[PDB]
């Protein structure tokens, strides 16, 4: 019942379902940042892959899930969230839950917006910053050759890329069938280790 | 929630 009349508070008057006017209200009590980790985490748990939104059913088998009916009661659960994303298959799977939840499938795109991926990047690799990832960001801020998205695999294999090479570069092969994107940046990031 | 300021606006 505590259930029901949470989920009750942050619902839309229309639909059956929280939206974005809800989504930061239920943030607002959280005492959350909408846009930090903690909330990728809520929304990997609760498995919405729309952003701004969790159905009814998203929420009740989420909140389930990490047992919890209340505000307070999640909160409770945040550092044990924030210790199973850290375990290697967890990780892997909020990874490819990023994907999915910043692309817009109203539309839909099949695509992610190249600055929603930027974002949703650096959210993702909070708690374990891989030594390329502030080069790559800085590449794709600039964006020296104009790409309008992130497809699926170019993100899928993005985390390989960053296990396998870096801080040195001395594993990278130009030969090697990474998604070109790759070879782009390595270039880009030599010249400015050159203009460095 | 990155797209939820610009939703509501």
């Amino acid at each position: 019942q505590r259930l029901e009349e949470l989920f009750r508070r942050y619902k839309d008057e229309r639909e059956d379902a929280i939206l974005e006017e809800g989504m930061e209200r239920f943030c607002n009590d959280l005492c959350v940042d909408p846009t930090e980790f903690r909330v990728l985490l809520l929304a990997w748990k609760f498995q919405a892959a729309t952003m701004c939104k969790f159905t009814r059913k998203e929420f009740f088998d989420g909140c389930k899930a990490i047992s919890a009916d209340s505000i307070d009661g999640i909160c409770a659960r945040f550092p044990s969230l924030l210790t199973e994303a850290k375990q290697e298959d967890k990780f892997k799977d909020l990874y490819r839950f990023t994907f999915q939840f910043g692309l817009d499938s109203e539309e839909g795109q099949r695509s992610l917006h190249r600055e929603i991926a930027i974002a949703l990047w650096k959210l993702v690799f909070t708690q374990n910053n891989p030594p390329v990832l502030d080069q790559w960001l800085n590449f794709l801020t600039e964006n020296p050759s104009g790409i309008k998205g992130i497809s699926r695999d170019t993100w899928n294999m993005f985390l390989n890329f960053t296990q396998v090479i870096g801080p040195d570069l001395s594993n990278y092969s130009e030969d090697e069938a990474w998604p070109s994107l790759f070879d782009t940046f390595v270039e880009w990031e030599m010249e400015r280790r050159k203009r460095e | 929630m990155l797209t939820l300021a610009s939703k509501l606006k």
